[PDB]
């Protein structure tokens, strides 16, 4: 969603011992809580932290797709080139919610595929 | 929660200044401090040279950075007419004609109430009587030390017991000894500090005070400085004590009035030094009279003393009748 | 090896206030005035800003502006003991502020080439925002170690 | 995630976005993102106050649902007639949550592996910071980095909604401004000089009219023709665009800073240490979050909620031109706000 | 002459020299106060930034007010749109709504630490004198405290001697030795009702049957304690901030000018003797004046009834006891 230009001129190459440091300890820790309706205060026992991978964190995987182990298939889906074309197109610039916040709007995350070269 | 009504009435025109220096109203904070001075020098006689322990009374009383002042005080209806009137003892610079300098004051009589409240019977009556010899023997404001500022007591609305008001002039002087007393007996009831050490203040204090009367009146209207010449016929007791005042002859001195036996700012020494004497004026059965109230100390200044000889001659040579002691 | 900045600011926070307990020990009023200083020190600083705070220290220092160099001030020539504690904090900060905790330290000092309020003086609005983020931290660390080790008032 | 509601909040009274997870210089301070500092109201408690509402106008029966009454205790009654009586009583004793909030928001706690709610409410992320200048007393302040954060909150109801003419309003926005530079309206930039001070810094104007325009529509569209009560065009002329590090100065210090203390009535001052800091979200400041809707996991469901589209408009009709409060100190009239339910 | 300096950075500098001299006009009060700052110089080789220093600068001190009135004046459309808003606010909840006028003089916010040694409670927005909600709540139940304490003071004392010898203790363990000093009086009893309040509060069932009067009505213990809520319950009653209408905001001035004139400083600081010497320093802080008409608002989340109680002894409490600063010296009255 931004040129890529923009955001050259704020990547830093750290060591790695350096880098391991900000992956421990940089990641959002939040204190969360419930609270007695009764009593407006928080109940007791009624409190609970969590921690969080910071937003604009860029994570890449690696998707292994072979040809399709069941028979009897369309031909627009015969051979793993045709299988490929499904998921880049139905996959490229969209937004999944990996791992589980999603009532409290965490997790979202954009996904954008692609073959190399 | 004890309470104490005064409703007092300025005979004179005060001089109360607030941030504005053109504007003049009633201030509770320079009230507030001049009671404490007040209450300093009229229980000093009891404590003499004991310091540490008039602080720790005055802390209790008046609070302190580490205690909020139990006693509350709090002007609450002010009928006061914003007015013009003279500077007691300061001319113009004019050429060849040198008038007075006539600031903005509040007018005589603006009877103007002042309340006051406290938690402890006893500080309420000494927060009473401080004011009311406050009331008594002096004035509140710019340049009080030269009869500006006094009032004198219209109503009266307290339920701790007080001294009764005085009459005359004999009454008005056995209140100095009154007072003293019952301060000096709730103070060893209460506080029960150091009985009446046995030394002459080094401040201004009741431990050497005098009170003196000179000149009456009938007529208010004149009283306070009216005519802008010397030579008028129609000078007021204000203004005949001023001449007099200016008379070299009545008073003993190498440089006259214009020596170090008053207020610092007079000559080459600048100074802070007040005036040991705290021109007053008092109205005693209808009856207006000058009040001359001089504090006697062991040391005027540090760096410098004078001669108090000066101040008793000069009262001795216009004929001032000293009623206290 | 690397050092954190946060070790550096609480060696230098724990060297200037053990510094100024040993030296005064006897005056506790110095004590006293120096921690409540500096507990008021960081609201001053958001209120009105990392410069004015700077000048502020030095207006009660008697001292005029434009001739600031805190190199240049013997903080314990100042009667007074208000004076010696405001004297004490302008000189801990601009210290921090221009050297940090030395040249061999991992924080160099951020001005690095002049005093502090100078920096102020002629620099963008970026480069005190950053001073007045340490100047903040610094000053925590410092409030922290005086209300533990040195005596109140 | 069928459709999406985004909800603007404007603080009228400073909010204290309580953290209560860190210490400060300035003690109790407020949430934001890590690794940016702008302040931000998590999900989850944006979503507690907004439940905890919910839950008294439903239990004094104020829920308009199809500009219809809704009465709970029959509608529970009709739809769960097998424990109609056994689920009141656990909601009677405050053990359950009473039946709409549960399909709105989510089950009680007690009941936690029942189902899964159909709202997930997103954080609240700063959208105009209010900072103090010269003329024109205080200036809604934007960054870059907030109008594509922005920009992407639109990707993402524009993909829920599968509506691209909504992904379109505010792409056609790319200003690379200095430190020193910033997008304002007239109302700010001093008179005979290119020059506007926020309160700490002057800033040259860069002069660009459609970045302004472009945004002040995108907010007209979103919370209608009335900005929490001014027209949008008498604020047009107060927005002003700065530096990603501008804004982020500004966050990190225009934020409002509150001394509070203590009196004992023994001395009459400050008790001892009764003195502390409290960092509160300026007045005036703009947040929205986006609320996605799903579909109502409950079985048996009333056909008044049955799909996600009758959620929408019943929480759109029962959170707009509304007052809340956000964070603590709720009893000294701080962390109020006032909501806006919007639609793209 | 003098010599005014500003620590604030280029360019800004010689702004904020030309806003001081009244070249350019300025909208924001607070913007101007904090972070303008001059620093005036007088004969003197120094930089005062004392609010009389800055005052020097100035024709007198009526053009220092008119000046700061015409900052704050120019923000009055703003102002007025906002608190509109406000008024709305207060009219969602089921809150009351009550207006005084400053009897006396009123200073709110006295002793943040500003570079001016002193400050005002001015919103970070227009710049306008306003009493936080906080304020309003505390002394609210102070003077609640006050009350209990002239009413019922030895009967708590009999019914909870353990916590009150607990709480002389502690005083003795503070102050000095003052073993067994104690003096049974109103500040003990306030001490300790403000213990049970705070740290006790389950113990207040006992006295939940007793009821103070203020005002007209009788106020129970326990429903004074609902209404200022416990370390383990929330209060039931919202205190709103309080703000100035904006209608008199351009016919009379809303801020003005007062004077601390502290003679014998040395005698209350260093202990030297008092007298005729130790000449004073005079500095000012700020100060809405007189007249000023105020709008407060509360608001119940129980029971209105709760509500109006709480109204009336707030009302109570500003007219009698007062807020702010100077509370002891008559400052912050208000009347209907």
């Amino acid at each position: 969603g931004k040129p890529i230009e923009s955001i050259k001129e704020r990547i830093a190459i750290v060591s790695d011992d350096v880098f391991k440091s900000f992956t421990r300890f940089s990641t959002e820790i939040v204190a969360r809580v419930r609270i007695d309706a009764e009593k407006g205060t928080v109940a007791r026992g009624g409190l609970w932290y969590e921690e969080f991978l910071p937003s604009d964190t860029l994570m890449y995987s690696l998707i292994a797709v072979g040809s399709p182990k069941k028979e009897n298939l369309p031909k627009e889906v015969d051979n793993t080139q045709k299988i490929v074309n499904v998921l880049k197109v139905t996959f490229n610039n969209a937004f999944l919610q990996i791992g589980g916040d999603e009532t409290v709007g965490k997790g979202f995350v954009k996904v954008r595929a692609g073959v190399l070269t | 929660m004890y309470s104490a009504t005064f409703t007092l009435e300025a005979i004179t025109p005060v001089f109360m200044r607030g941030a504005n220096q053109s504007k003049a109203e009633i201030r509770a904070a320079s009230i507030k401090g001049l009671m404490r001075w007040w209450f300093r020098a009229l229980s000093g006689s009891y404590f003499g040279n004991d310091v540490e322990g008039l602080r720790r009374v005055e802390e209790y009383v008046f609070g302190s950075t580490k205690r909020e002042s139990r006693v509350v005080v709090e002007v609450v209806k002010e009928h006061v007419e914003e007015r013009f009137c003279p500077l007691p003892m300061v001319w113009k610079k004019k050429k060849g004609v040198t008038t007075r300098v006539s600031q903005r004051a509040i007018a005589p009589g603006s009877k103007f109430t002042l309340l006051l409240t406290s938690d402890d019977e006893e500080v309420l009556k000494l927060a009473c009587y401080s004011l009311i010899g406050l009331v008594y023997f002096g004035g509140i404001g710019f340049r009080c030390s030269r009869g500006a500022g006094s009032l004198k007591i219209s109503s009266l609305k307290s339920d701790v017991q007080l001294i009764d008001l005085p009459k005359n002039k004999n009454q008005l002087g056995q209140m100095v000894n009154d007072l003293t007393v019952e301060i000096a007996k709730i103070l060893k009831k209460t506080f029960l500090c150091d009985h009446e050490n046995k030394n002459c203040t080094s401040y201004s204090s009741f431990w050497c005070f005098y009170l003196f009367l000179w000149g009456e009146k009938a007529e208010l209207e004149e009283v306070y400085y009216r005519s802008n010449n010397l030579e008028n016929e129609r000078l007021t007791l204000l203004d005949l004590f001023e001449k007099e005042f200016k008379n070299k002859n009545n008073h003993l001195s190498n440089y006259g009035y214009r020596d170090f036996v008053f207020g610092l700012p007079r000559g080459t020494k600048k100074d802070r030094r007040a005036s040991p004497i705290k021109v007053g004026i008092t109205e005693l059965s209808e009856k207006y009279h000058v009040r001359v109230s001089v504090f006697k100390t062991k040391i005027f200044k540090p760096g410098m003393n004078v001669k108090w000889d000066n101040i008793f001659v000069f009262l001795e040579n216009i004929g001032a009748e000293r009623i206290y002691p | 090896d690397i050092r954190e900045i946060e070790q550096e600011r609480a060696s230098f926070a724990f060297k200037v206030v053990s510094d100024i307990k040993d030296k005064y020990s006897q005056n506790k009023k110095v004590q006293g005035k120096y921690s409540s200083y500096a507990e008021k020190a960081p609201t001053i600083i958001l209120n009105n800003g990392l410069g004015a705070t700077l000048a502020f220290f030095l207006s009660k220092l008697e001292k005029p502006i434009d001739d600031v160099d805190y190199k240049s001030i013997n903080p314990e020539s100042f009667g007074n003991a208000e004076n010696i504690a405001y004297a004490f904090l302008y000189k801990h900060l601009s210290t921090w502020l221009a050297e940090g905790n030395g040249k061999d330290s991992a924080f160099s000092g951020l001005t690095n080439g002049e005093d502090p309020l100078k920096y102020i003086m002629e620099k963008t609005a970026i480069d005190v925002a950053i001073s007045t983020e340490e100047a903040l931290s610094i000053l925590n660390w410092i409030k922290k170690f005086a209300k533990a080790m040195l005596e109140e008032e | 995630f069928e459709k999406a509601v985004v909800f603007g909040l404007y603080s009228i009274t400073p909010v204290h976005a309580g953290s209560g997870a860190e210490l400060s210089v300035i003690a109790l301070p407020i949430q934001r993102e890590r690794h940016t500092g702008f302040p931000v109201i998590w999900g989850q408690s944006l979503k507690g106050v907004l439940r905890s509402r919910f839950r008294q106008l439903e239990l004094d029966e104020k829920i308009e649902v199809e500009s219809q009454k809704w009465k709970w205790k029959e509608k529970t009654k009709e739809v769960l007639k097998e424990k109609a009586d056994e689920f009141i009583k656990k909601v009677e004793e405050r053990k359950r949550d009473p039946l709409l909030t549960e399909i709105v928001f989510g089950p009680a706690t007690d009941g936690a592996s029942e189902h899964a709610g159909a709202v997930s409410v997103g954080d609240a992320k700063i959208l105009l910071f209010p900072v103090r200048s010269a003329k024109g007393v205080f200036a809604f302040v934007t960054s870059p980095i907030v109008i594509q954060r922005l920009k992407e909150d639109f990707e993402l109801v524009s993909e829920i909604e599968n509506d691209i003419e909504l992904k379109q309003i505010l792409s056609r926005f790319k200003v690379e401004l200095s430190n020193n530079e910033t997008i304002a309206g007239n109302a700010l930039i001093l008179n005979g000089e290119n020059k506007v001070i926020l309160e700490d810094i002057v800033l040259k104007v860069k002069s660009d009219s459609n970045v302004i325009e472009n945004l002040v529509e995108v907010l007209k569209t979103l919370f209608g023709d009335n900005f929490f009560g001014k027209p949008i065009e008498s604020i047009k002329e107060r927005i002003a665009i700065v530096s990603d590090d501008v804004f982020k100065s500004f966050t990190r210090f225009s934020t409002e800073i509150v001394a509070r203390v203590r009196i004992d009535a023994e001395k009459g001052t400050v008790a001892r240490g009764g003195l502390w800091y409290e960092e509160f979200l300026p007045s005036d400041t703009l947040m929205y979050s986006l609320i996605a809707v799903g579909s109502p996991k409950k079985e048996n469901l009333p056909k008044e909620v049955d799909n996600t589209q009758k959620i929408v408009n019943v929480l759109k009709v029962t959170f707009n031109n509304a007052f809340l409060q956000i964070g603590g100190d709720e009893t000294v009239g701080k962390g109020f706000v006032k909501v806006r339910a919007g639609v793209l | 002459n003098v010599v005014v300096k500003y620590p604030v950075n280029s360019e800004l500098a010689n702004y904020a020299e030309k806003f001081w001299k009244k070249e350019l006009a300025i909208y924001n009060l607070s913007l101007i106060l904090n972070k303008m700052t001059p620093f005036v110089k007088r004969r003197s080789e120094s930089y005062k930034s004392s609010l009389s220093a800055v005052k020097e600068i100035f024709k007198n001190v009526d053009d220092f007010q008119n000046f700061l009135n015409s900052v704050l004046r120019r923000s009055l459309d703003e102002y007025r749109v906002f608190f509109e808003n406000y008024e709305r606010l207060f009219n969602s909840f089921s809150s009351k709504i009550f207006s005084m006028r400053t009897k006396s003089r009123l200073v709110v916010g006295l002793g943040d630490e500003s570079v001016y040694e002193t400050s005002i409670r001015l919103h970070r927005n227009y710049g306008v004198p306003y009493i936080p909600g906080s304020a309003l709540k505390g002394v609210a139940k102070h003077y609640a405290f006050s009350i209990l304490a002239r009413e019922n003071g030895d009967e708590i004392l009999r019914i909870y001697e353990s916590v009150k010898e607990d709480l002389k203790a502690r005083i003795a363990k503070r102050d000095k030795i003052k073993k067994n000093d104690v003096p049974e009086d109103y500040y003990l009893t306030a001490a300790v009702i403000q213990e049970l309040f705070e740290k006790k509060f389950d113990e207040l069932g006992a006295i939940r049957n007793t009821r103070v009067e203020i005002g007209d009505t009788v106020i129970s213990v326990g429903d004074i304690v609902k209404i200022f809520g416990t370390q383990k319950e929330e209060g039931s009653v919202i205190f709103f901030d309080a703000f100035p209408t904006p209608e008199q905001l351009k016919d009379k001035p809303n801020l003005e000018l007062d004077i601390m004139n502290p003679h014998y400083q040395p005698y209350y600081q260093h202990g030297e003797p008092p007298g005729d010497w130790h000449s004073p320093n005079p500095i000012f802080f700020l100060t809405v004046p007189a007249g000023v008409e105020f709008t407060f608002a509360v608001a119940s989340r129980d029971l209105d009834d709760l509500a109006e109680k709480a109204e009336k002894l707030l009302k109570e409490a500003l007219k009698k006891f007062g807020v702010g600063a100077k509370t002891s010296l008559g400052y912050g009255r208000f009347d209907a």
